[PDB]
């Protein structure tokens, strides 16, 4: 599973 | 810097695309030289520290572009796989500086990278998935362009009937993006969910990418649970009116939705949902009924039902209960 990407 | 010079030399050496149609021996020799050159640099960039200097960046990006940004219809996959692995190790390095790399990794690069997602090779799409996921996360100034360009690929396919082989991988990347959304979900993300993600359920080739699509929908609900109603109703709308094995997917997606649904939102749609669920239990297809009956095993769904049995039980068992 791809690691999360925190929105800016 | 001697070793930097050799690194750049080998990178440029991997930009020479050769072919000996009249010399199989020389062709295999050249291929191995290129294979070894890539393997060396893969190992070199992976385990060595402070080797990615500023002049290296344009050489790596160019080497990738020259090799990968090709036309589709591979057989020479062991070469392409090495380029993918190298560029990934490049992006994932602790010494990697996006501020330097942003000059060469731009919109034209990303766009060309996206065009490769239409590849028929699952192995290649997998590398592209990891690559773009990395690029998205590292380059803030590309995230908007990436989102829109993925949006465009999706706005096709559905409507323009422009078939695509990488819908699954793209949705998997999107799932990673959705899970990290800011607290008040931007309207742009809401629009995307309702106008793109949901209509994706009506496409015929849904089976290929349905698990990834379901995850995105579920993740959207774990963020803002107020989006529950238009999702469930749309899912009930896109539900196969013809009894088909395709129903199992919707039942899978629906139970995964119920696992993260809020009670106040459950009430809003429990009646049309279970009206459909009741039809599924009555289905001529055993697979559909078997899948629908498995709902009662879910303890959280039971909690929602038991605290709403006054309206749900008459729907599931009209002969045994009433309003």
């Amino acid at each position: 599973k791809l690691s999360p990407i925190i929105e800016d | 810097a001697d070793q930097e010079k050799l690194f750049i030399q080998k990178l440029r050496q991997c930009c020479v695309l050769f072919d000996f149609v009249s010399d199989p021996l020389s062709d295999l020799k050249w291929k191995e030289v290129k294979r070894a050159a890539l393997s060396e640099m893969v190992e070199y960039i992976t385990h060595n520290r402070n080797v990615i200097t500023e002049p290296i960046y344009p050489e790596v990006v160019h080497m990738f572009a020259v090799n990968m940004f090709r036309t589709l219809p591979e057989a020479a996959w062991p070469h392409l796989q090495l380029v993918y692995e190298f560029f990934l190790r490049f992006l994932e390095s602790p010494d990697f500086q996006p501020n330097i790399a942003k000059k060469y990794i731009d919109q034209k690069f990303v766009l060309q990278l996206l065009e490769l997602f239409d590849s028929e090779d699952p192995r290649e799409r997998d590398f592209l998935k990891t690559t773009l996921h990395r690029i998205y996360g590292k380059f803030l100034g590309l995230r908007a362009y990436i989102r829109k360009q993925i949006n465009n690929i999706f706005y096709r396919f559905i409507y323009e009937t422009e078939h695509h082989n990488g819908i699954a991988e793209l949705l998997e990347i999107l799932g990673s993006i959705i899970n990290g959304f800011a607290l008040p979900l931007k309207e742009e993300h809401k629009i995307f969910l309702l106008k793109v993600l949901l209509p994706l359920h009506k496409v015929k080739s849904l089976s290929v990418y349905h698990p990834q699509l379901a995850y995105c929908v579920v993740q959207f609900l774990e963020k803002d649970s107020t989006l529950t109603e238009p999702v469930v109703m749309a899912l009930l709308k896109y539900w196969p009116k013809t009894h088909s094995p395709k129903e199992v997917m919707f039942l899978n997606e629906l139970e995964e939705i119920l696992d993260v649904i809020e009670p106040s939102e459950f009430v809003k749609i429990m009646e049309p949902l279970f009206r459909q669920l009741a039809k599924c239990v009555s289905s001529p297809h055993f697979q559909v009924a078997e899948r629908a009956l498995y709902y009662w095993n879910n303890e959280y769904i039971m909690s929602l039902i038991s605290d709403n049995a006054a309206k749900i039980l008459p729907i599931m068992f009209p002969s045994l209960y009433r309003n």
